[PDB]
């Protein structure tokens, strides 16, 4: 992130339009695609985007997935291990109770039945003090584990956020005093441009992003957006989403610069679903400003 | 005694009374509709002869000659009195309410009050609402098909046991036999009231036509878009007619249709009223008297106007309006819902990103909620009724409700920032502007002055330090005082005429809205996005939930339905306490069922 | 290509959408009654998991047939892995669910 | 201790499916009363007649 | 209350620069060609508050098909030509004016000269002379405007903002 990726985003931000305004619905879905191709024609012609920047994003995205999956497996193995230690820790299940008897009597009888299995008092009543200490320490280590209210994915996300400190990620303060709308000085703007370029249907002799990088690239981009607090802006401001909305409203198909319009929007919808799912997962794992009123002159 | 009329207090009290009476009549009609909850004295076959005898002559009472046709009722008079007291007294209260409104309307006519929605919004709104409440109450009464049996049977038992009929019975019987087609008699009764009512209706020409625009105009003017102009989003949205921005369009249609039906004389002369009348007819094909009760407009209007001498043109106009409504109303509302879905989604996301914008752009939130509520109500009442044929079924209402709930949650959570923004607004801007306005008046009395001076002083005292301390305000005094001031200045032979000071009325209305937002956030939310009607449309409520679950795309917004169940307690009135437990129990059941079904669907996907 | 949709992704998309709706509200109040939707899912998962485990043993008394333990263990592990994936969406704790059902 | 450096607590808790208040909402009996116009006088600059 | 204005003309004639000078009060020396854009300003003219929506077309030949989208449901038409470019002046006679006539025949037209600041520049008069071109003068526009039958003829300079406000105020007056 601090190296090759930072350089690529810096170079790419300089070839992005200074001001981009989402066209009005009057222009129509066919005309709005022509506006975006002209506005972002530098990014499309760029070649190393699909060779280096995509590769690096896949590396980080795959790493995060590995961290998530390994944590899940560790918990699954950990809970299975704890299940086998229940008899020796006086951990009993909820036994069936029917009319005629109360829970307290049945539980007390069941506990007495399994009393010999319990280890600590058996060593305490008879056994060397060294055995007592070792058994107590072993019992403490076994009972306390990392699936009993402990996680580490949050810490990983926080550390990644700390690694992002260059102002280029967030950009300068907005002139309106609230948020950037038309300016393209934020990373989510570039991710939208990236979404546009790799949502174009490729030819038969070339591979697609999924065939090459899979979901790792999307995971990396969504994580960067989330850690910078720009997920809502990305959803509101997105060239592909705007094109999809207009296409649905009007419903027109036409080949623009050898880029079919229909197949493009379904691809946009599919990636929109994937991005939403990833953002929701990241937000779940991640768990003001007051303006002044006008004053009379 | 113009100052002692107290129109403000009378209007606000009677409006609440009318709502309570409407609730009582609706419960009575519902109870007697099914043969399971109606009184046991009307279902027994042995007592059928007495009922027929009383029905044959309801107002006339004859007891000294049984004629062998009534001996059965003699032996159970005591239980009759004990069990039918509730219904008899409820009708009595309706008669008292009817008398009070008639007296108030006559007082308004003699005083020659000035009505204008833009100038005096509160007075005109209360006046029109009261009239519609009175008209709806009579129409609902004319539907309960047993009012005669109850009144006749109860009084007859009272006469037998005591020898004298009820003191207030004859008036009730005379009105019942007089109101068989209530609109027909109301038209004749409202002739003296035509001038005031017509002026108020015509005052809506500046609001109603611009609030009934199609989705194309909304898209052209970028309605409810904070992002469309980025350099002015920090600026506070405001307008001179602030209260009318978030008014219920359904209320306007009810006011227009009922008002011109009673004031049909002015339709031939004036053209603005006729065009406004035409637009209301085209906008809808059925109107909602109370909860599920519905009134068709073209058949009823045609029947009333056919007897008139030379109203053939009006009969024709109703025909074309009916044809246009049935042909285009559904498409127009479908497009409106489509645009609103995106608009609410954009507004909610932007507000979440920048919660501080709620204060300046609070009006946009309330306007969006009102529009969404109007569309939901319109779809819900038309879909069940009006079978013409599919076109009245929407599978994306879940998104609209969910974003309405999201806006409600944002207002609840981010209330303090709105309070701080508007308390500063009142203390800094409104107070100074109001003071220089009042001081630039030719002359004012003591009664009018003591109110204006009190408004300025209350606004100056307000400080931001009282907000973070948890202090709770109470601006009901200012609202009532302004309402009283409107009544005082709206009458004739008044020193300070409100007509010549229209800008003052607009300024006060904006200030009142600011106070309403500061202190009555909950009241504004409920009166803007009320959706308690779903409690009385359970079939559609369940069907929509089932469709939402079936479609994976909308499954994200299935939590809106249980959230809507929380609003079911907002339709209860202190006057009808019996209904509260039944509506409260229904809310708990639906919520549990929805959660269970959602869990069932989840585990089914888990298994697959 | 992404245009082709299988059964797994379709179910995955639907489940994620439903889970988001459930987790949108932590709690709600109706007539002074607090409702916790995630508890509904947790209870249903416990019942379904227990029912499925007893069902995949495939025990027919008439033919004296039972599933081999290795196959049952593999199926149980797959079920647990899926349930953990659900935990990535909703805030519910799953380790407890495993403890109760298995014990 | 090494895996613990990168570990944080979980904000997970258990609550019952349905929770009810200590005191329920008992029904209130209805009492018929006439219309009174002298109830809003005590709020604001009212007029007594 | 709301007036729709669309500005058309040859490329590099200062159309977007004029609208930007009117709305943000700033000047940009760069040349970024525009397929389409929308600019909105609120103004008080003749004692009636008017909200002005302004539409920017392209002066490039390739974007001809995507230009007619802006024309429908309009109130006023703006034609801008550079005072230091005779080519744009003649285009009004044979291209930009005939086009607004076809799509919207009964709509008024306001003709605006641009780059007045550069008009008096001998430095600019000289390089145009090496091309054997001479700058346009005031009376020439009067004849052309009368010929195209436009409501009025004016001149502007975004850099000096000498005639910027009059062009829009006069445009609101033509629609009324
Ligand atoms: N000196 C000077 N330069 C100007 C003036 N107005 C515009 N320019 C310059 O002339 C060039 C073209 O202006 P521009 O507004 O981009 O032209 P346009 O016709 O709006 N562009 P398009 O072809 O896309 O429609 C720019 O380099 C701009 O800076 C002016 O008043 N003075
Ligand atoms: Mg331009």
């Amino acid at each position: 992130l601090q190296g090759t990726i930072l350089q690529y985003v810096k170079t790419l931000m300089e070839v992005m339009p200074k001001i981009c305004r989402l066209p009005r619905h009057e222009y129509g879905s066919p005309g709005i695609l022509e506006f975006f191709h002209h506005q972002l024609k530098d990014i499309v012609e760029y070649a190393e985007l699909k060779t280096v920047c995509f590769q690096n994003l896949r590396e980080v995205g795959n790493a995060i997935l590995f961290c998530l999956l390994i944590e899940q497996s560790l918990s699954l193995e950990e809970v299975c291990d704890l299940l086998h230690a229940a008899p020796f820790q006086n951990i009993l299940p909820r036994v069936h109770v029917k009319e005629g008897e109360r829970l307290d009597a049945k539980m007390k009888r069941l506990e007495s039945k399994y009393a010999p299995l319990h280890l600590v008092p058996l060593i305490e009543r008879l056994g060397t003090p060294q055995q007592i200490a070792i058994a107590r320490e072993g019992d403490l280590l076994t009972k306390e584990r990392l699936c009993c209210g402990l996680s580490m994915f949050e810490v990983i996300l926080t550390r990644i956020r700390s690694f992002l400190d260059d102002p280029i990620w967030r950009g300068p303060l907005p002139s309106n005093g609230v948020m950037h709308v038309d300016e393209c000085v934020e990373f989510h703007r570039l991710w939208s441009a990236m979404q546009f370029v790799y949502c174009i249907p490729v030819g038969t002799h070339e591979f697609t992003v999924e065939q090459c990088f899979g979901d790792g690239l999307h995971w990396a981009g969504c994580m960067i957006i989330v850690l910078l607090g720009q997920q809502r802006r990305f959803a509101v401001l997105d060239f592909c989403y705007h094109l999809l909305k207009v296409q649905k409203h009007d419903g027109k198909d036409e080949i623009i610069k050898n880029v079919p319009l229909k197949k493009m929007v379904e691809r946009i919808r599919k990636f929109q679903i994937l991005n939403d799912e990833i953002i929701t997962i990241l937000d779940k794992y991640l768990k003001v400003r007051c303006f002044q009123p006008p004053i009379h002159q | 005694q113009p100052s002692q009329q107290k129109l403000a207090e009378k209007l606000t009290i009677l409006n609440d009374r009318g709502v309570g009476m409407l609730t009582r009549l609706y419960n009575i009609k519902k109870a007697c509709g099914d043969p399971k909850a109606k009184p046991s004295y009307l279902i027994d076959k042995n007592l059928e002869s007495a009922v027929k005898f009383i029905v044959r002559k309801f107002p006339a009472v004859e007891t000294r000659n049984n004629n062998q046709q009534l001996a059965q009722l003699q032996k159970e008079k005591s239980e009759i009195l004990k069990n039918l007291a509730l219904y008899y007294f409820t009708f009595v209260d309706v008669m008292e309410f009817k008398d009070h409104v008639c007296e108030l309307l006559n007082t308004i006519d003699v005083c020659q009050v000035f009505f204008d929605i833009t100038v005096n919004f509160d007075l005109t709104k209360n006046y029109l609402d009261l009239i519609i409440t009175y008209t709806t109450l009579m129409i609902l009464l004319s539907r309960i098909e047993e009012r005669k049996a109850i009144i006749g049977l109860y009084n007859y038992a009272h006469e037998m046991t005591h020898g004298a009929s009820d003191r207030e019975y004859p008036r009730l019987g005379q009105m019942i036999v007089d109101y068989e087609n209530p609109l027909k008699k109301m038209m004749e009764e409202f002739v003296p009231h035509s001038k005031s009512l017509s002026d108020a209706l015509i005052s809506l020409q500046m609001v109603y036509p611009r609030r009934n625009l199609s989705a194309d105009q909304w898209r052209n003017a970028q309605l409810l878009s904070l992002i469309s102009a980025p350099s002015t989003m920090l600026n506070p949205a405001q307008s001179d007619t602030m209260p009318c921005e978030y008014l219920s369009l359904d209320a306007m249609e009810k006011w227009i249709i009922f008002g011109f039906i009673l004031c049909h004389g002015i339709l031939n002369t004036d053209a603005t009223a006729l065009n406004l009348w035409k637009l209301a007819l085209q906008s809808s094909s059925c109107l909602s008297l109370f909860r599920d009760e519905v009134f068709h407009i073209h058949k009823a209007a045609e029947d009333l106007f056919v007897n008139i001498r030379g109203y053939n043109k009006r009969i024709n106009d109703i025909r074309e309006c009916k044809e246009a409504a049935v042909s285009h109303a559904g498409s127009m509302h479908r497009e409106r819902r489509k645009f609103l879905r995106s608009a609410l989604k954009e507004l909610a996301t932007v507000l979440s990103d920048q919660p501080g914008l709620l204060g300046p752009k609070a009006l946009f939130v309330f306007m969006a909620l009102s529009f969404a509520r109007d569309e939901i109500i319109w779809l819900l009442r038309h879909a069940d009724n009006m079978p013409k044929k599919d076109d009245f079924i929407d599978k994306h209402i879940a998104e609209l409700i969910f974003y309405m709930e999201e806006l409600r949650a944002h207002v609840r959570k981010y209330g303090p920032v709105m309070q701080r923004y508007y308390v500063q607004y009142l203390s800094g801007f409104d107070a100074v502007v109001l003071n220089e306005l009042v001081q630039n008046l030719s002359v004012c009395p003591e009664d009018e002055s003591i109110i204006m001076s009190s408004f300025v002083n209350t606004m100056t005292s307000l400080s931001v330090k009282q907000v973070e301390d948890g202090e709770v305000f109470d601006f009901r005094g200012m609202r009532l005082d302004w309402f009283r001031l409107q009544a005082y200045t709206s009458v004739s032979k008044a020193s300070l005429g409100l007509a010549d000071h229209r800008e003052l009325g607009k300024m006060m209305n904006t200030i009142i809205f600011h106070t309403k937002m500061v202190d009555s956030l909950v009241e504004m939310l409920v009166e803007t996005s009320d959706l308690s009607i779903f409690c009385f449309y359970s079939r559609a409520f369940e069907k929509m939930f089932q469709q939402c679950l079936e479609l994976p795309s909308q499954s994200r917004y299935s939590i809106a339905f249980p959230l809507l169940c929380t609003h079911f307690m907002s339709c209860t009135h202190e006057l009808c306490p019996e209904e509260r437990h039944h509506i409260g129990d229904r809310s708990l059941s639906l919520c549990n069922m929805f959660l269970d079904e959602m869990a069932k669907q989840a585990r089914n996907l888990i298994t697959d | 290509n992404r245009l082709v949709v299988t059964n797994l992704d379709k179910l995955h998309t639907a489940l994620s959408e439903l889970c988001f709706s459930i987790n949108y509200v932590p709690n709600m109040v109706v007539w002074e009654h607090t409702f916790t939707p995630r508890e509904y899912l947790t209870s249903h998962l416990e019942i379904r998991f227990t029912k499925s485990i007893v069902g995949m043993t495939m025990y027919n008394q008439a033919t004296q047939e039972i599933a081999k333990p290795s196959e049952l263990l593999t199926s149980v592990r797959a079920y647990m892995t899926v349930l953990q994936s659900i935990e990535n969406y909703v805030q519910i704790d799953i380790t407890r669910v495993f403890n109760n059902v298995l014990l | 201790r090494e895996i613990g450096i990168l570990t944080t607590n979980k904000n997970t808790s258990r609550t019952h499916k349905i929770i009810a208040p200590a005191n329920l909402e008992r029904p209130v009996r209805y009492i018929r009363k006439p219309i009174d116009y002298t109830i809003l006088d005590d709020i604001g600059h009212g007029v007594k007649v | 209350q709301a007036i729709k204005c669309v500005v058309v003309g040859d490329g590099a004639v200062g159309k977007t620069c004029l609208l930007i000078s009117y709305t943000t009060n700033a000047f940009s020396g760069e040349y970024i060609p525009t397929v389409f854009d929308n600019y909105s300003a609120n103004v008080m003219v003749d004692g009636k508050p008017v909200n002005l929506g302004l539409w920017d077309t392209a002066g490039q030949e390739d974007y001809d098909r995507l230009r007619p989208l802006s024309y429908p449901q309009t109130d006023v038409f703006l034609i801008c030509f550079s005072l230091v470019s005779p080519a744009s002046f003649e285009n009004v006679r044979a291209k930009w004016y005939p086009e607004v006539r076809h799509h919207c025949p009964n709509t008024p037209i306001i003709l605006v000269g641009t780059k007045l600041d550069l008009r008096d520049d001998k430095d600019t008069i000289e390089k145009l002379k090496e091309k054997k071109l001479t700058p346009i003068t005031y009376p020439q526009g009067l004849a052309m405007a009368k010929e195209i039958g436009a409501v009025k003829y004016l001149e502007c300079s975004a850099l000096t903002q000498r005639g910027l406000k009059t062009v829009f105020d006069e445009a609101i007056r033509a629609v009324l």
